[PDB]
């Protein structure tokens, strides 16, 4: 036939068109044709390429679009809107004709070929479905919000006779019923007959939820759901809480026995997919040289302070902590008898109303391993370790908290000052030890917690008095306090200059929202490489300065009648000057790193201090 | 007839992915392990092992699908809590 | 090619019947009923004429009529083939229908004296589906049908039973149970409960004192509580950042006072005017029953979730008595209503995220019965940090000892007993206020050169003036602007001016009060 | 590890590592089985 009398159907239904050898065959040469004769604007082979880097890879899946279809050939695109089902295997084995014909060979290295057709016009919302698109091709959008395992599904099927001991060859199966086998060719019998598992080739299957996004639901009603079935390379690539476009079969799940079941005969529907797509810091040598290039301008330190919140302002002080400790330092043992930690712990103290959140959110989207727990509240992770039911599964589990689960990267507590027992020494445990231990249902293990903590919290009061010292103004206890690095203590103090500044950023941004700074993206990577190779050194050249600064401040200390000075002080002021030195992609820690950090620690002192001490403090240490 | 027959022992196991290294607001995943003679007994929960062992199915809603499972061929520890 | 379905409907009957009057003398008839509608289901095909294959021979019968269940053939139409019993469906070449399944509940102005509301199940088909939100008060018109019921084995009294003759029958046990409920089925859904006076209404420049006069008119005085209320019903604008960040639009206001006041006679007055409202009391009310509930189908295959208070205020105001007697669970909830407009449910493995963009009009008592002056708002109240910080207004009503103003209550008291409802004569009417409070909702205001710079300098003469009862922060700026596109909004124009930034600035101030102290 | 399992992998060794959350108890299973038939009190063995 032609492609012109291809669009004269004679018979009852698309189906049976479809179905006829004489069309099918048509079709198989059309499909041929289309594969190997197509050019772009400029004439390039756009499917030429696309199976030459099929050989690369050595992928099993190709990549069609359908207003490539559309444009050449309509009467296809019309049969792959009806009936997608049997258009595909036809499809899927010119395809694989045609990739043969480039790769020899490779029908060994991998067996069948899959398509997947990229655009589609057409997109629904999974409330507009009725029955008059069943067994069509469609598209949707959607939240995904759950997520089964990988099971195998039988491919290539062999079955055993138990009365001659025979294997019966390779049998398909086609998604729609399992197979089932009568005959005997070599001892002529219908007799029992059983699948055999290790000779048998499987495929992988996995079931997602889809719900309408809850943006788009109009006023008043609630959103509907509808289930997808993933085969193959498509199985494990949208985690849950992501929004994706799926395109696919609409079906009907031939339930069960249709007798009994009284009551109206209603049937269920599933969705049976070919292609998702969603709507890094891994790095690569183009960057690496980049990289090494912005660690020689001199002040990469104050672009980086800056490059911080972008969208918070003033507090250089709280942005130079956040960056302290969103780079880090070096663990250490002293010939696997000794350890010091690496990261640097950060607390904030603030009245209410000073955008601590907005900042805890910000090291969320920056960060590789950060992880968001909540005090008082409703969090979707609590701190403490457990052993529950999965609802699912009907499993048990081990859970750890944040904590555990937040292992070389960061941990984000909101509202940290009102927290129960539990959380409490949970916390402790875990600022203490690094390890967190669990003895519940049989189960007696300790896990490894090496994990940095920010948090918040507010005073005592509501506002924050500064004629007591820090620890009669919050309701923390010194064991907790003295775990933190750096403390930051956020105050309120009205200034008629500052309020014209910050209402203006903030008016503007309802003005602008009406319907130095690296770019953020390269910042995300440099913190990945940076911490990942960069082990800077202590030469002990420079000793003699540490030694009499330290000296100075515990001899200053007792003098002035205040918190104490111990050597937790000292340590802090070394890895500090580890991250300021690895800041500059470093390999001696300099001088100027020690100063930079000298000021921080100093500062923190100072100004968590009661009024007195604090004049006579601010005045004794005016030097470094 | 019982007492001219002899016999052997059993077990089931569950192993889980490190609580550490896991998908953030995912229920961990488990597999289900089976072993007899001579390698039962030998650890306890809460250790931290390395399994050899053959991946298989078993059958037990979709069309055709099937349960999989390891059968152990070799235990060790990475160290005991003394 | 295949034939079209017709449906027929029938509307505007004589009468129209009640829940608990229905009958059944009337099965199978024609009539129209009422309800409020609570739970609906997903749209789901139904078998309506089906194909069946012989399994003795195989022969194709179509177009099987199926009458509410699964009719099979009783005979084969080949006069050679004796197959009566044995057939096989082909799913691939039937035809379908659309179906939903609705629950409806009697309203409260129906129910008789000391029993409680009753139930019933609607059935939807083709094009009525999805016509019915749940909170709404529809009238049905439809066929009065039976369907069996398996929960009647175990009532007392005799329940009807089929058995077969054997009288007539050659010879040389299939007890059927007669047990059925009654169900109702619709063909037409209703949803149940002029520019010239529009535009003269836009004319008048008194008209904002108007509206004023006419909220809760029943209630003497308290111009702060209307005008706030007014606000409310109105709202503000949403908007959205580069990065994703949400800036509110709605306003939360609280009323505070002791058992003696008259505060909730305002929320009574919203309940019964607002488009969508719920009223809910403080131990009346569980969690489930204000963010959401989970039930299966009968059918099979599926889950069902059912409204809340929060949801059925979604766009709306939710008005809560006795907000001191809640529970520290329904405040996490409501908290993230508020700071969020989401609301998670995680029982029995569903996950759903569900929408609650909704406003709160709430009344507190204070903590010991009676306000004390020398202590501040904190002090006074019963509620967490994170609640208090975003509601927008506090009022507080307090009891003066005028003489004249005593007249003037206990006149007005006194005229509504006597003269029944003509001791009102207001303004507006309520038809009247719903048409204009939907018109002005539609304008979308912006913010002018002058106003940045007025705004400015009125958050700086708040913050020097408060160094008081409530401290001034950043929130009290956005609440500001908020509050500001709410008066816009109200005067029905398109830009805001530095007058509405005076009475927005006016109107915060008044709302905060002075904290008494000895000597 | 042990979500990188696929169909690749069935009737093949792999080597894995983890934690161990249960353990059963001991089940009896035969080895030898000898028999006898009701009726007649024919006997045979069954090695496993
Ligand atoms: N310095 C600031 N710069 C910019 N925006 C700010 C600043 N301080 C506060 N804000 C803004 O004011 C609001 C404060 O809300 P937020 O929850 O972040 O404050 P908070 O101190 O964390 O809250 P609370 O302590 O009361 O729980 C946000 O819109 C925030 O962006
Ligand atoms: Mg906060
Ligand atoms: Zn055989
Ligand atoms: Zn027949
Ligand atoms: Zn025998």
């Amino acid at each position: 036939l032609t492609l012109e009398s291809l669009s004269n159907v004679k018979a009852n239904s698309y189906s049976e068109w479809i179905t006829q050898p004489n069309v099918s065959r048509t079709i198989a040469r059309e499909l041929k044709s289309f594969l190997l004769e197509y050019t772009d604007e400029t004439g390039r082979s756009v499917y030429g390429a696309r199976i030459r880097t099929l050989g690369e890879m050595n992928s099993e899946s190709l990549e069609v679009n359908y207003r490539h279809l559309a444009e050449s050939k309509a009467i296809l695109a019309l049969f792959l809107a009806k009936c997608p089902e049997e258009m595909l295997k036809i499809f899927d084995l010119v395809a694989m004709e045609a990739t043969e014909l480039h790769y020899p060979d490779y029908a060994r290295i991998h067996s069948e070929i899959h398509v997947r057709i990229s655009d589609f016009p057409t997109i629904y919302s999974l409330r507009e479905l009725r029955e008059s698109n069943l067994s069509s091709l469609v598209r949707v959008t959607g939240v995904v919000t759950r997520r089964t395992g990988v099971f195998p599904q039988l491919k290539y099927v062999k079955f055993n006779c138990l009365k001659c001991g025979s294997i019966l060859g390779p049998f398909f199966q086609d998604s729609n019923e399992e197979i089932r086998i009568s005959f005997c060719t070599n001892c002529k019998s219908k007799g029992p007959f059983r699948v055999n598992g290790e000779k048998t080739v499987y495929r992988n299957y996995q079931r997602v939820t889809l719900q309408e996004a809850p943006g788009t639901v109009p006023p008043g009603r609630l959103p509907r759901h509808r289930e997808v079935i993933l085969l193959a390379d498509l199985v494990d690539v949208s985690k849950p809480g992501e929004e994706v476009e799926v395109t696919g079969i609409y079906k009907n799940n031939y339930d069960g026995n249709l007798n009994a079941k009284n009551g109206f005969p209603v049937f269920a529907t599933i969705i049976e997919a070919n292609s998702i797509k969603r709507r890094v810091f891994s790095w690569t040598e183009e960057e690496e040289r980049e990289f090494r290039k912005i660690s020689r301008d001199r002040g990469i330190i104050d672009k980086i302070i800056s490059s911080m919140a972008p969208s918070i302002y003033g507090h250089r002080d709280i942005k130079t902590a956040v960056a302290c400790s969103l780079f880090g330092g070096v663990p250490k043992n002293v010939n696997g008898k000794h350890s010091i930690r690496g990261d640097i712990n950060v607390l904030l103290l603030g009245d209410p109303g000073t955008a601590k959140s907005q900042i805890l959110k910000y090291v969320e989207k920056t960060a590789h391993r950060a992880v968001f727990a909540t005090g008082q509240g409703a969090s979707a992770v609590g701190l403490t370790a457990s052993v529950r039911k999965d609802p699912i599964t009907k499993e048990w589990t081990l859970e750890g908290g944040a904590l555990v689960l937040a292992d070389k990267g960061v941990c984000l507590i909101d509202e940290f000052d009102k927290m129960n027992d539990q959380d409490r020494t949970s916390i402790h445990e875990a600022m203490e030890q690094q390890s967190i231990s669990i003895s519940k249902a049989g189960i007696v293990t300790t896990l490894q917690a090496r994990c940095s903590i920010i948090a918040a919290a507010n005073p005592n009061g509501g506002r924050y008095n500064s004629t007591l010292p820090l620890a009669q103004n919050v309701s923390l206890t010194e064991p907790i306090l003295s775990r933190f690095d750096i403390l930051c203590v956020v105050r309120d103090l009205v200034d008629e200059e500052a309020d014209e500044r910050l209402a203006t950023f903030v008016v503007d941004s309802h003005v602008r929202s009406h319907p130095s700074p690296i770019p953020q993206e390269l910042l995300m990577k440099y913190i990945h490489y940076a911490r990942t190779k960069i082990y800077p050194k202590l030469h002990q050249m420079d000793m003699d300065k540490v030694s009499r600064v330290y000296a100075d401040l515990r001899r200053e200390s007792i003098s002035t009648g205040s918190f104490p000075i111990t050597v937790r002080h000292l340590e802090s002021i070394l890895r500090i000057a580890e991250s300021f030195a690895k800041m500059r992609l470093s390999e001696f820690v300099s001088s100027y790193d020690l100063d930079r950090a000298i000021k921080v620690v100093v500062d923190s002192f100072v100004d968590a201090q009661k009024v007195s001490v604090r004049r006579q403090l601010r005045r004794s240490f005016a030097i470094y | 007839i019982h007492e001219s027959s002899k016999f052997i022992d059993q077990q089931f196991l569950k192993l889980q992915e490190i609580p550490e290294l896991v998908p953030v607001g995912e229920m961990p995943r488990n597999l289900t392990m089976t072993c007899d003679r001579y390698l039962t007994n030998k650890v306890i929960p809460g250790t931290r092992v390395t399994i050899v062992g053959i991946y298989s199915i078993y059958n037990s809603s979709g069309v055709a699908i099937r349960t999989p499972y390891i059968k152990i061929l070799g235990i060790q520890s990475d160290v005991e809590t003394s | 090619q295949t034939e079209r379905v017709f449906q027929i409907s029938f509307f505007n009957l004589p009468t129209v019947h009640r829940i608990r009057d229905i009958r059944s003398e009337k099965i199978g008839s024609l009539l129209s009923i009422s309800g409020t509608v609570t739970r609906t289901s997903e749209v789901r095909p139904e078998l309506y004429k089906a194909s069946f294959t012989c399994d003795m021979c195989r022969a194709i019968v179509d177009n099987v009529e199926q009458s509410f269940k699964y009719t099979e053939p009783t005979f084969c139409p080949n006069p050679s083939c004796e197959n009566r019993a044995f057939w096989t469906l082909n799913v691939t070449r039937s035809r379908f229908l659309d179906w939903q399944k609705v629950r409806i509940q009697e309203n409260a102005n129906e129910i008789p004296t000391g029993s409680m509301p009753r139930t019933l199940d609607v059935i939807l088909r083709g094009d009525s589906v999805e016509r019915a939100k749940p909170g709404d008060r529809c009238k049905f018109t439809g066929v009065e049908i039976v369907v069996p019921d398996v929960t009647q084995l175990g009532l007392p009294g005799v329940k009807p039973s089929s058995t077969l003759d054997t009288r007539g029958i050659s010879k040389t046990l299939g007890v059927r149970d007669l047990t059925y409920k009654i169900s109702f089925l619709a063909c037409h859904v209703i949803s149940i409960g002029e520019i010239n006076e529009l535009k003269e209404m836009v004319k008048d420049e008194h008209i904002y004192d108007k509206l004023v006069r006419s909220i809760a008119p029943a209630v003497f005085g308290h111009e702060a509580v209307k005008k706030g209320i007014l606000l409310q019903m109105l709202g503000g604008v949403h908007k959205s950042t580069v990065e994703g960040i949400k800036l509110r639009g709605d306003i939360n206001i609280c009323v505070v006072g002791d058992p003696s006041t008259s505060k909730s006679q305002f929320l009574k007055y919203v309940v019964g005017f607002a488009p969508r409202s719920v009223y809910t009391s403080g131990k009346a009310s569980s969690a489930a029953g204000l963010t959401a509930a989970v039930v299966r189908d009968e059918e099979g295959g599926d889950y069902t979730i059912e409204a809340g208070a929060l949801m059925l205020a979604d766009n709306g105001i939710c008005c809560i008595d006795e907000f001191d007697k809640m529970d520290i669970s329904d405040q996490v909830a409501i908290h993230e209503a508020m700071e969020q407009q989401t609301i998670s449910i995680a029982k029995a493995g569903i996950h759903a995220t569900l929408n609650a963009r909704t406003s709160i009009l709430a009344a507190a008592n204070p903590v010991g019965g009676r306000y004390n002056r020398k202590l501040s708002l904190r002090g006074n109240l019963n509620m967490t940090a994170p609640i208090m910080s975003r509601f927008d207004l506090f009022f507080v009503i307090l009891d003066d000892c005028n003489e004249k103003i005593d007249t003037e209550l206990a006149s007005h008291i006194v005229d509504l007993h006597m003269k029944r409802d003509e001791a009102i004569e207001p303004p507006f009417s309520a038809e009247q206020l719903r048409r204009y409070i939907k018109y002005a909702r539609t304008f979308k205001p912006i913010l002018t050169k002058e106003a940045r710079s007025y705004l400015v300098e009125k958050y700086k003469e708040l913050r020097k003036d408060d160094a008081s009862s409530y401290r001034i922060t950043v929130r009290q700026l956005e609440s500001m602007i908020r509050l500001s596109e709410a008066i816009a909004r109200a005067n029905c124009v398109d830009e805001i001016t530095p007058s509405f930034i005076a009475e927005a600035y006016d109107l915060l101030r008044q709302s905060i009060i002075r904290v008494d102290v000895d000597d | 590890p042990l979500r990188d399992l696929d169909s690749e992998h069935v009737s093949k060794i792999v080597r894995l590592s983890g934690i161990i959350i249960s353990t059963s108890v001991l089940s009896s299973r035969a080895t030898y089985l000898s028999i006898m038939c009701r009726n007649c009190r024919h006997t045979t063995s069954i090695t496993i």
